[PDB]
């Protein structure tokens, strides 16, 4: 499981929207929310109900907010900018793998080099931002501590204290329906509703034989659970020969889903 | 009817803030059929992110279709093919543009002062040399004390003896300005440079 | 770069007429982050609509979930209307109950 | 298929040296196989001339021939901007095709030649680059060569003429000599031939100071 | 015509055909050749009537001395060019005396049939607009007293020599009238060609005109050339309508004739 | 640079059958100076032919006069044959008595 922070700063935010905001994730569940308007890191979902930990996260995110907003001054341009950062960590023998990547206007352009302890990239914008960040007192030092020690220590703390939240399981409610589509064809849709870990496999069978997986879509629900649907094109009048099988951690055995 | 596919600007591909775009121009389009269909393909995969300008009318309707590309996709030599389609064309015309294949070479930048013979004239010429680069797509600019200079003309890239390219930038400054000790820098940008950017300073010794 | 949004419309639980449920509009894969989303009930904009935090995927493209509590009926039609810089006109995606 | 005509002007070095022969070359491509005969009519300022030497119709790999007609011109006639028109005539061509080549109109400008030594940064490398600058000339037709101790150098590449801010042209010649050869104090000269400079020839010397 | 010129026509070739001279000169007093010189014989000699004219003691030896030094210069010019290919160097040196004392010098040179160098009398140096002029002029400038002798030859020696020959002028005042003939040829179906020919005349200045019924009918297409004795030949032809030839006449004006001469077809 | 020769053929005095005269072949306006000239009597090359000095005109082009003593007759035909670098084949110009 990975602990990852999704940081974003915009040079010209839309009225009433924050210039900087963060979302923290523990695997597929969001545990943290932060924005420059409120200025405080807050828990999300189940983590609201789970010490002097949130004040420290607030202190650190306010420091990253200043770094992000300072990056736009280093670029110095009238046009709008969007700066994104993905910082976090994930281990065979209690090891940690850091992640420290950045994107400008939707394109990856910078990373934090843990060997040199500096921000680097192959672009002039990376050179400009890295230089400005290197001259901020203890910024490189705090960035190294955050990835190499603070992140794995926080990740281990959340795995120990919030184990139950991370081991959440809910099987999907299934439905299989057909629609007319092309003249000599129909479209069968197998849909999975409100399921807890997002890992799910939907397969189609024709007379019990493998018929592949069609074109699918995936998305979340308001409670952090998920929704998925896969559709397959079949010959008109042959729909009754098809079945849909779902495999999910909430189910003990694969489930066969029948058509109406 | 004829089709011409242009590659993006070199400065646009070296700066993420800039937008690099592959321009497809369609000339000789008949007035009998003004509709021109455009199909964009990156490595065979069709893309719908292209923005097509209206058919501006010569009998040739200049129907232009531009496509914004990823900086890392163009630098990794991805092939961008545009397929045009019209009733006047018996077969659909297709053009393909890609980054110049070959291992990139880090250019060396050397600033040269004006000759002792030229110091007679009212305007001296500050020379700059960019040697050994690949591909030929490069961008060279001049600046003095933060404020950039406008009186510079840069020679096109010329093929060198070792298979690489060389280039020269000639900035024409006033003799009095050079004698005052002003520091003139030449900023050069290329795919094979560290951070795509480098600038060498030049002033009186 | 600018990336056009992908729009998905689905209910939280299997739809059953007369039963309380949630209608979702999941908008993903767009850039820049500025976006306008509205949920429609028979063409009329729904007032009580909440949304998740604006987050982003591995490819840096943004995603957002809009949702509202609703009770579907046989005659009621629902849709999601999205506007973005990449869209010439607002894209309307009707809710397909299947 | 439509036959095409291309009229080429003489070489710049050929027009500056009397010993050399300057020639206006007329190349006729896309000539039909049905009719291989190609009539050539040369006119200098409207007056028909007959001192042209037409090369034979050589068959190309395309099923067309390359009928070339060359005319040797006077050095003082070409330098005074005389108009040379070439009228091609064949049964395949409905109307006789006509091309006209003349010296680039405009008052000639005497180019200034400045030799620049290699930068201190480059003195690290095994091979240094001796730069030469030819600025303020007109027309673009020029010839630049390098030589050392009488024997000419072959490791030079000269940039094409670039249009300058003042309406004139500029050019650069880059000779790549070995670092050891430059350090030995060898004198490298850049010779440049152009219409507007005295005696059509000038050479600036360059060595270690 | 009150201006007569003394002109030397010098030629040097880098690869002369076997048995032919590498350098040769012809000297002219107006339209008559008075001098001949070639590198094979190595001596300046009189030509035509000038062979029989009694000249000052040492005249021809001095001309030989001067032409031998020019022979060395012209051959030196090829060494300055330094090329395997063949060269032809020509020079036209002399002066022309007008009605007054004003002598006008001529000093021009050509390489491979194209004019390129001249001797600049203001600077006292050979100059031009070509790299071959720079090369040759420099080599000639380094030859002891070559420029000094060239300048004195044009400004002092030439007018003095010319004035002496004009004073000592029986050969130059030769006037031989042309023998005339007018004949017609058939030509195009409805046309004929009339040719008026002038034989063995001197001086070369001659005017041939056609008249139709006594009215001016112009001058047709003509040709001119010399005879072996230094006299000249000329012929002009005019296209006329077939059957109309008998209406034409030809008039000749020449210094050997006191009045213009009418020439009839006389086809008889 | 290279100029093709102009050839003129005429007698020194008006032609009269049985009377001694000179036949001239005047070659002018050529470059380079190397040239070959022959006088012909009924197609046969004439042996006793003299020539003037090779000289040149204001345009630097060369000129030369070839001549031979002859006695014209009614049946005798004369011509001049010239060869030069500029000529693909020797040019033969027949003597026109009227000119
Ligand atoms: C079938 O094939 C033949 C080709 O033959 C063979 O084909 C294949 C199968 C192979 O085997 C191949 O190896 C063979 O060669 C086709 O013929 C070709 O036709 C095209 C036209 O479609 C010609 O293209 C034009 O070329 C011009 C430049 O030509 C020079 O450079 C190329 C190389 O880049 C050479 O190939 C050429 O020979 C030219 O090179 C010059 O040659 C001169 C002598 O010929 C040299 O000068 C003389 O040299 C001697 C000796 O040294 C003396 O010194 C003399 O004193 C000296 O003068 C010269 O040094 C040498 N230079 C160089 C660098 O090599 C282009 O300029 C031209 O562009 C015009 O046309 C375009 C198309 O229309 C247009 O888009 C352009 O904008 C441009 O337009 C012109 O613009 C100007 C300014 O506005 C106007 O004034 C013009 O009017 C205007 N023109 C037009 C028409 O609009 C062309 O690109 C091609 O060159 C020719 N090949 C050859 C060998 O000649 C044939 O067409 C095929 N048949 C069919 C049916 O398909
Ligand atoms: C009506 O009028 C317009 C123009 O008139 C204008 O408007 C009027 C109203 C007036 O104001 C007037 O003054 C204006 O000019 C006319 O349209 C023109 O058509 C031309 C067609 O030849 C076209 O010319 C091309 O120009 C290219 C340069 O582009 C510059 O200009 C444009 C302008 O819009 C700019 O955007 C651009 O930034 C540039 O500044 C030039 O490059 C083209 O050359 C190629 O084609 C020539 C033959 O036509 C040929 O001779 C050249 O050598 C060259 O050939 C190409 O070579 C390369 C390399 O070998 C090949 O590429 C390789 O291909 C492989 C395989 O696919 C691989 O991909 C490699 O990577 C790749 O490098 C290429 O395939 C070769 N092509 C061919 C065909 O062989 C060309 O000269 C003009 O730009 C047009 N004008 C405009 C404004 O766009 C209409 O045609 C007129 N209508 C009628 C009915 O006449």
């Amino acid at each position: 499981l990975s602990l990852l922070y999704h940081l974003t700063a915009v040079s010209s935010p839309a009225p009433g929207t924050p210039a900087f905001w963060v979302s923290g994730w523990l695997g597929p569940q969001q545990y943290l929310s932060y924005n420059s308007l409120r200025g405080e890191a807050e828990p999300c979902g189940a983590w609201v109900w789970e010490s002097w930990y949130w004040e420290k996260e607030t202190t650190d995110l306010r420091i990253k907010e200043k770094l992000f907003l300072e990056a736009f001054k280093a670029l110095g341009g009238k046009g709008p900018y969007t700066l994104q950062g993905l910082l976090g960590c994930e281990g065979p023998d209690n090891t940690s793998v850091p992640t420290a990547k950045f994107a400008l206007n939707g394109e990856e352009f910078m990373n934090f080099d843990l060997k040199q302890g500096t921000w680097g990239g192959d672009w002039p914008e990376a050179l400009a931002i890295s230089q400005r960040w290197q001259q901020q007192d203890k910024a490189a030092n705090k960035e190294l501590t955050f990835l190499l020690f603070s992140c794995p220590h926080r990740l281990r703390e959340h795995l120990e204290r919030g184990r139950g939240n991370l081991e959440w399981k809910e099987p999907p409610s299934m439905r299989l329906k057909a629609r007319p589509s092309s003249p000599g064809f129909s479209v069968l849709t197998c849909s999975a509703f409100s399921f807890y870990p997002p890992e799910l496999q939907l397969r189609f069978l024709r007379n019990g034989l493998a018929a592949g997986t069609g074109q699918g879509d995936f998305g979340p629900n308001s409670d952090g659970s998920f929704h998925a649907s896969s559709s397959l094109t079949v010959k008109s009048g042959d729909e009754h020969h098809y079945c849909c099988i779902v495999q999910h951690a909430g189910l003990a055995q694969p489930l066969r889903v029948e058509l109406e | 009817p004829s089709v011409f596919l242009f590659p993006p600007k070199p400065k646009d591909t070296l700066y993420i803030t800039r937008e690099p775009e592959v321009t497809c121009v369609v000339v000789d389009v008949s007035h009998e059929d003004p509709e021109v269909k455009f199909n964009w393909y990156v490595d065979g995969v069709e893309v719908h992110n292209a923005k097509t300008k209206p058919r501006e009318e010569n009998s040739t309707y200049r129907v232009v279709s531009v496509l914004t590309v990823l900086h890392q996709d163009w630098l990794n030599g991805k092939e961008y093919k545009c397929k045009v389609s019209n009733k006047a064309l018996p077969a659909p015309i297709e053009k393909t543009i890609s980054k110049a294949k070959g291992q990139p070479r880090e250019p060396q930048v050397y600033t040269l002062p004006p000759s002792r013979d030229e110091l007679t004239k009212n305007q001296v010429s500050l020379t700059c040399l960019v040697k050994g680069f690949y591909p030929s797509d490069i961008a060279v600019e001049w600046e003095s004390n933060g404020q950039p200079e406008n009186n510079y003309k840069t020679t096109p890239p010329v093929l060198d003896s070792d298979g690489s390219f060389f280039l020269y930038s000639k900035l024409t400054v006033d003799k009095s300005r050079w004698q005052q000790g002003n520091v003139f820098s030449c900023s050069v940008m290329h795919e094979a440079l560290k951070f795509h950017y480098t600038q060498k300073s030049l002033s009186l010794s | 770069i600018q990336r056009t949004p992908k729009i998905q419309v689905y209910s939280r639980h299997p739809a059953e007429n007369g039963k309380s449920n949630f209608l979702n509009c999941y908008v993903s894969g767009f850039h820049p982050s500025d976006i306008e989303v509205d949920l429609l009930k028979n063409g009329e904009r729904i007032e009580k609509v909440e949304h998740s935090d604006l987050s982003f995927s591995k490819d840096w493209s943004f995603y957002l979930l809009y949702y509202t509590e609703f009770t579907p009926t046989e005659k009621d039609e629902y849709a999601c209307r999205v506007n973005h810089v990449t869209l010439s006109q607002p894209k309307i995606v009707k809710w397909d109950r299947d």
